[PDB]
RNA sequence: AACGAGCUUGGUGAUAGCUGGUUACCCAAAAAAUGAAUUUAAGUUCAAUUUUAAACUUGCUAAAAAAACAAAAUCAAAAA
RNA sequence: AUUAAACCUUGUACCUUUUGCAUAAUGAACUAACUAGAAAACUUCUAACUAAAAGAAUUACAGCUAGAAACCCCGAAACCAAAC
């Protein structure tokens, strides 16, 4: 048992691929949601390392990583232990007017306004 | 001995989950050439961070007060 | 230790928060020594904090009694006649402030 | 004998007040008294944990047996209060079973109507006005 | 010096009142707890 | 050794008000070092419990065993000095309150055995204790009745809370 | 054998250190038995400076 | 004999609980117990439940007919004045406030019912327990302890008499309110 | 809820419709439990602290 | 275990005997004396170890040193047997080499 | 009244790489059984690991091309 | 836990030892008392004085002096000397 290669084919998406998930192959997103779902317990040293690496000791606690290939090689590693997802920003980035108030929807989208009030 | 329905279930939701890191994992946001040196500031000061704390080992300083506060111990109402 | 020991229910004295809150506790004693080791936190009580415990609780009877002691003790008595004992030896100001307050309420 | 121990006597009375209550020699005898006292506390601590999911299955019980009475299996019953935005949870259910007959019936309706919403919106495919009750309340 | 003066207000010195220099002496372990005892560090 | 008994006769009591139940008369007798078992002595302690001085001494003369006899004179000295000592007016207005066996102070001897062996051999003594109480013997026990037990039955269901809930 | 401020006598070492080093130089003061302890050797510079005090 | 003192006296206690347990003690007036100030105490008693007295007032309402008579055989081997008239006007006060405050929540009640309520708070079991809990027993002045019933409940009333002089029937009908009316929560009508 | 009638919210009503109020009676600490993850010593004791609130009344107003 | 069912009689501790009051008196004979008399000249004690200190093994030596001569045969026995156990366990038993 | 060599006392607390035992609380960290020599494999010493304190500066993962045999263990700039 | 002692629910005695597992296996009838870690070469910590320290004999290219800090109990078959 020893660490594995995937082939490049694995990470190339299809036209369909894209109207699945609904991401556009260009303007790629910039940041990733990263959470732990599944135990480092029973697996090899190199995930356990990748994963505190990565901050994802805690599970099901969402971690802000950058989108750029020296980041992704290690998610590659522990594809299988987590869940990716595309940060989104509605409102745009939050400013300091804004910091304390932001709130991180499931859906993926990092809202600057947060009332706990009905839409109305 | 068969597998169960709960088990053959769960795992295609586990599958389809990371059907799903695999699509996002390819659409990187830089190249690897334009990657070089962009976080080169913060990376520095961080490790200048370590070596302070590391060096800054020494002994605390003794006070006089310290010592001659235990004397209070005998305080009374004369 | 819960089939070791009783049990009861949920309760208050006289219904002490329908028509009108009454505070249980009605009276506190404290003995000290005028010059013990162990005393020495609590005489800091008397000097410091136990006038101004005694006008936030009107309804608290206090008494202090310097007198030849070894361990300083502390006696509360409630309305429903409970009577609780607390040794006082060797505390601090801030702890036998703390003790204090727990047994008002 | 110079130092010799003098306070083993209270030592041996922390052990037995915990064995009084147990039956046979291991209530009076330390060496015996001990080993039962100690399997006691492990118990103990042990129980603490195992009495919250007992107290959940006891409330489980008890709900489907309230909504039996109105035709309704347990899981539809707590599901489609749930797609009506009620947040009420298991233990204050059973309060209302036992407690407020006429209230957990208003439920029940409730909860059987949302059910009949869902099927008709998944029955008819397409574009079909949503249930009065399937309205869900945003917030922000 | 300003250390006198404190000796001035403070209570007097006596065999009572006695205590070392801070972390002047270890405190010696003897084989007794279940830490320090059982096979005791063989 | 311990020997409350005796002075169990000593207690004195305020005079009683003129309106109150007369309280019965109170003696305490009791045998020490006697050579013979507890455990056996047991048996014949345990058979006059309850019963009335003269049922107990007619019970007692027709038995066959050491103890017995024993017994018999310890409730004759009882019941001479509650009639000279304890102002009992009947002699048979007495009925046996307490009697019991305790273990005395014995003895360790050897008994041999067959092999160049032995084994500790006890001389056991014990105490014979009694208490009688003047009046006649109280009512003996009546079984509880149908009737009677149903209704402890309905009592314990109407006992019954819903548990565990508001 | 320092006597009087023994505080006052670190912030004149510090500033007299800090541009040798770059940085202010870590101390511990003992006002019980009145002594400065520097890391690192300066005695030589240190001994100097006092000279030209006076002390 | 092991050397050391301190660990026979602490067994001493032990003894001293064991002694307790088997011959308990005869209860006893806490005024005789140290620790106590009846001045302060009636202070407290006062300031305890919000209210303002008169201190003279509610000094009288606590004496009783019956600690006079002790107190002159005493004297035998200042006449004062008795919570008597107090305890009057107290109950006379508190019968027509609890009928009042039932009739204005239960018109339809007959008289009779109300009567019985009434009755039954200003009973000896319901206004034994209020009163022995709100430290009335404590400052009670009687020739007998434990005070009989009848007599802690006259001198409960008798409170209530020196609280409706002191601070008028509109605050004495809250006392009322607070101590008796609470003691039919939970209650059925019929069992009271 | 009454008698006849309850209202519901989605998940919380609104502050018009019903305001409910309490009192702060006691502030306690528990009894003590014993938490034993043996010997007899490795035992520990948790006390925690406590408040009674007694519930004074439930109003509601005719804003639905 | 039992425990005294009576109080002991009190102890009483006179601080201010001839002993106590006068305890420590001449200790600084030689810096306050000019070095005549050092001050462990005023211990009294065993002629082996006044002033002097050592393990058990030592003392037992030196006890033989000053008065071996002059002790009893049964004595004599006991204290040479007593070095010779401490002889094998200092020099051949414990954790440390 | 236990003779392949009597019994008693002393030497003597004989020695035992073997068996057993080795007495309060709490916090923390933590290996191995890989390698080497040994009348040595029921033991011990060294390496290696672990640990505590101290000094000051790069470490872990990953690591291209290119190399040493070859279609991943060594080695391994920049980065992150 | 319970309104309720028992019914309902949960739960493969202990120490050593195997191996980090036992339903192995050793030891424990129970009570009271008694019953097993001891040393300063080096290291660390706290002070005195300091090119010197130590109350003679010693160490010293910041040292030297003092204090504190450490290494178990029980058990053979045997061997030898002198008596009996
Ligand atoms: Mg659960
Ligand atoms: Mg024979
Ligand atoms: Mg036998
Ligand atoms: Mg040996
Ligand atoms: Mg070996
Ligand atoms: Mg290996
Ligand atoms: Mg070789
Ligand atoms: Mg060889
Ligand atoms: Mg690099
Ligand atoms: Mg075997
Ligand atoms: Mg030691
Ligand atoms: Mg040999």
């Amino acid at each position: 048992f020893t660490k594995s290669r995937i082939p490049d084919k694995v990470f190339q998406p299809k036209p369909e691929d894209h109207e699945k998930y609904g991401g556009d192959p260009q303007n790629p997103h910039k940041l990733h949601i990263v959470t732990r779902i599944r135990s480092t317990k029973r697996r090899p040293y190199w995930e356990k390392d990748t994963i505190k690496m990565l901050g994802l000791q805690k599970a099901h606690s969402p971690q802000i990583h950058k989108n750029i290939p020296s980041v992704n090689a290690k998610l590659k590693v522990v594809k299988h232990l987590i869940r990716i997802q595309p940060l989104k920003l509605p409102q745009g980035l939050p400013t300091e007017e804004t910091m304390s108030s932001t709130c991180l929807k499931s859906t993926g989208e990092l809202v600057v306004q947060w009332h706990l009030k009905p839409v109305e | 001995r068969t597998v169960s329905f709960q088990a053959k279930e769960s795992m295609i939701r586990r599958l389809e989950v990371e059907a799903e890191n695999h699509y996002w994992l390819s659409m990187p946001y830089m190249t690897a050439e334009q990657e070089c040196g962009h976080a080169a500031e913060r990376r520095a000061q961080a490790f200048e961070a370590i070596k302070a704390a590391a060096t800054s080992k020494f002994p605390k300083h003794r006070y006089i007060a310290d010592q001659l506060d235990h004397l209070n111990i005998s305080k009374k109402w004369s | 230790t819960g089939r070791g020991t009783s049990s009861r229910f949920l309760t208050s004295v006289l219904h002490n928060g329908l028509g009108r809150y009454v505070q249980q506790l009605q009276r506190l004693s404290l003995s000290l020594s005028r010059d013990a080791p162990s005393s020495r936190g609590a005489r800091e009580f008397v000097e410091r904090e136990v006038t101004d415990f005694a006008r936030r609780n009107p309804g608290v009877v206090v008494y202090v009694n310097p007198r030849p002691c070894a361990m300083p003790r502390i006696v509360a008595e409630y309305l429903n006649g409970a009577v609780r004992e607390e040794n006082v030896n060797s505390k601090s100001v801030e702890e036998i402030k703390s003790l204090v307050q727990k047994l008002a309420d | 004998l110079r130092n010799r121990l003098t306070d083993r006597y209270w030592r041996v009375q922390e052990v037995l007040k915990h064995a009084q209550h147990f039956r046979g020699r291991k209530n009076r005898c330390y060496r015996l008294a001990v080993r039962a006292v100690t399997r006691a506390f492990v118990k103990c601590t042990k129980a603490r944990r195992l009495k919250k999911r007992n107290l959940r299955t006891l409330w489980i019980n008890r709900i489907t047996a309230a909504s039996q009475e109105h035709g309704l299996k347990y899981p539809a019953f707590i599901v489609n209060l749930i797609k009506c935005q009620v947040e009420l949870n298991r233990k204050v259910l059973v309060d209302l079973a036992i407690y407020e007959p006429k209230t957990f019936k208003s439920l029940a309706a409730l909860a059987k109507r949302r059910q009949q919403e869902g099927f008709a919106a998944a029955l008819g495919d397409g574009k079909e006005p949503e249930g009065i009750f399937s309205r869900v309340v945003q917030y922000h | 010096g300003t250390s006198l003066d404190l000796l001035r207000s403070l209570p007097r010195v006596s065999l009572a009142n006695l205590k070392p220099s801070p972390n002047s002496r270890k405190r010696e372990r003897r084989p007794r707890d279940r830490r320090r005892g059982r096979k005791c560090g063989r | 050794i311990s020997r409350k008994w005796e002075k169990k006769n000593k207690i004195v009591y305020p005079p009683q008000l003129p309106g109150e139940p007369r309280r019965p008369a109170e003696i305490y007798h009791c045998r020490r070092q006697i050579k013979y078992s507890k455990d056996k002595m047991w048996y014949l302690a345990k058979m006059i419990r309850g019963m009335s001085i003269d049922q107990a001494l007619a019970q007692l003369e027709f038995n066959d065993k050491k103890g017995a006899q024993i017994i018999k004179e310890v409730l004759l000295e009882a019941q001479d000095m509650a009639v000279r000592d304890h102002n009992v007016e009947f002699r048979s207005n007495l009925h046996i309150a307490e009697s019991t066996s305790g273990r005395g102070q014995c003895l360790k001897r050897i008994r041999y055995h067959g092999r160049g062996r032995f084994g500790i051999m006890e001389k056991v003594y014990c105490h014979y204790f009694v208490k009688l109480v003047e009046g006649p013997p109280p009512p003996p026990e009546v079984p509880k009745t149908a009737v009677d037990h149903a209704k402890d039955y309905i009592q314990q269901l109407r006992s019954r809370t819903i548990i565990h809930t508001l | 054998k320092v006597e009087g401020d023994i505080w006052a006598l670190q912030k004149d070492v510090e500033e007299f250190l800090s541009p040798l080093l770059g940085k202010t130089p870590i101390t511990q003061v003992n006002e019980v038995t009145g002594t400065l302890r520097i890391k690192g050797y300066f005695d030589e510079q240190l001994k100097a400076w006092l000279l030209e005090k006076g002390f | 004999v092991k050397k050391g003192f301190r660990a026979a006296f602490r067994f001493q206690k032990e003894l001293e609980r064991w002694r307790l347990l088997r011959c308990p003690p005869p209860p006893v007036r806490r005024s005789e117990k140290p620790n106590w100030d009846y001045h302060a105490e009636v202070q407290a008693f006062g300031s305890r439940l919000q209210e303002t007295f008169s201190l003279d007032l509610l000094k009288t309402a606590f004496i009783n007919s019956c600690y006079i008579k002790s107190e002159e055989a005493k004297r035998q081997s200042l006449n004062l004045k008795d919570n008597q008239e107090l305890f009057e006007q107290g109950l006379s006060f508190s019968h027509r406030c609890l009928t009042q405050f039932l009739e204005d929540e239960f018109p339809d009640l007959p008289a009779e019912g109300t009567e019985s309520l009434v009755s039954f708070l200003t009973g000896e079991a319901v206004v034994c327990h209020v009163a022995r809990n709100l430290a009335v027993e404590q400052l009670t002045l009687s020739a007998e302890f434990p005070v009989p019933l009848p007599v802690l409940r006259q001198t409960f009333f008798a409170v209530i008499g020196a609280l409706l002089q002191s601070s008028g029937p509109e605050r004495a009908a809250l006392f009322i309110r607070d101590f008796l009316i609470t003691q039919m929560t939970g209650k059925e009508l019929f069992e009271m | 809820g009454a008698d006849n009638f309850t209202l519901l919210g989605k998940p919380l009503l609104r502050k018009e419709l019903v305001r409910v109020e309490a009192t702060v009676i006691e502030k306690t600490e528990s009894w003590p439990k014993i938490n034993m993850k043996k010997n007899f010593r490795k035992k520990k004791i948790i006390v925690n602290p406590q408040t009674i609130l007694r519930i004074n009344t439930i109003e509601i107003a005719p804003r639905l | 275990a039992f425990v005294r069912l009576t109080l002991p009689p009190p102890k009483v501790v006179d601080r201010w005997n001839e002993k106590r009051a006068l305890f420590g008196v001449y200790d600084n004979i030689g810096i306050l004396g000019n070095f005549e008399k050092h001050p462990k000249e005023l211990i009294k004690g065993p002629v082996w170890l006044r002033g002097w200190r050592g393990n058990e093994l030592q003392r037992c030596v030196r006890k033989k040193k000053f008065v071996g001569n002059r002790m009893f045969i049964e004595d004599l026995h006991n204290l040479n047997k007593r070095i010779s156990y401490l002889y094998k366990h200092f020099n051949r038993h414990g954790k440390y080499r």
